[PDB]
């Protein structure tokens, strides 16, 4: 169970 | 200026294209064309349709031996949900016993996971700067940093149970370091209980923020 990716770094 | 081959290209050959949803499919190469400044490859796909490519946007149908990638190498691998999909990222680790001779890949929306070495496909004629054809430019620029600093990567030391702040999306959220895998960790959000893996250099992890941000 899991989120859609939030990616590398904190969104800007 | 048609060719029968490019280098290893041949026309005839099985392949991986991009199509238009991001998603790669396999087919067979039936064209290479010069156009402009280079070659065009034009790919029908199995399922349904024919593209017209840039080298990018094909990668070969076979499991390369794994000492031929590199960090920073462009791959399409398996990305799951729950399915089963082919999408393009970089090698940002190789395989080692740590990773459990595993390749760890960033992908091109920023997703993070560990792949077996049957699990992704080396990209034909990537950019040489092998980031500059991510389009989404956080993710491009995270790569770019990532590679070009490599082999340094600042990580944080974290242990199952050990509860942190996670970003998500602009905000930060409480959160359980449930396992740890390699450079990966796996973050339960204490909101919902839903998980995320994240490289234990990401700035989304507090504690590395905190590190960053200090000067």
């Amino acid at each position: 169970a899991r989120k859609s990716t939030g990616g590398k770094a904190p969104r800007k | 200026g048609e060719l029968s081959k490019d280098g290893d290209l041949i026309v005839s050959m099985r392949i991986l294209g991009k199509k238009r949803t991001k998603t790669w499919h396999k087919g067979t190469l039936i064209a290479i064309q010069t156009v402009g400044p280079g070659k065009k490859y034009k790919v029908k796909f199995d399922n349904k349709g024919k593209s017209l490519l840039s080298g990018n946007h094909i990668a070969y149908d076979y499991h390369p031996p794994a000492d031929k990638l590199y960090v920073g190498s462009r791959v399409v691998a398996k990305y799951k949900d729950g399915q089963v999909w082919l999408y393009a990222g970089i090698v940002a680790e190789t395989p080692n016993v740590k990773n459990k001779l595993r390749f760890l890949i960033f992908f091109d929306d920023g997703y993070a996971s560990y792949v077996t070495q049957s699990e992704l496909y080396p990209i034909c004629r990537p950019l040489k700067k092998t980031w500059e054809d991510i389009e989404d430019i956080s993710c491009r620029d995270f790569i770019e940093e990532y590679v070009t600093a490599y082999p340094n990567r600042p990580m944080v030391l974290l242990k199952s149970g050990q509860l942190i702040k996670t970003e998500w999306e602009g905000t930060w959220w409480k959160s359980r370091v449930e396992e740890v895998d390699g450079s990966l960790v796996r973050i339960l959000f204490l909101d919902d209980k839903r998980c995320e893996w994240i490289y234990r250099g990401s700035t989304r992890l507090e504690p590395m923020f905190s590190m960053k941000t200090s000067s």
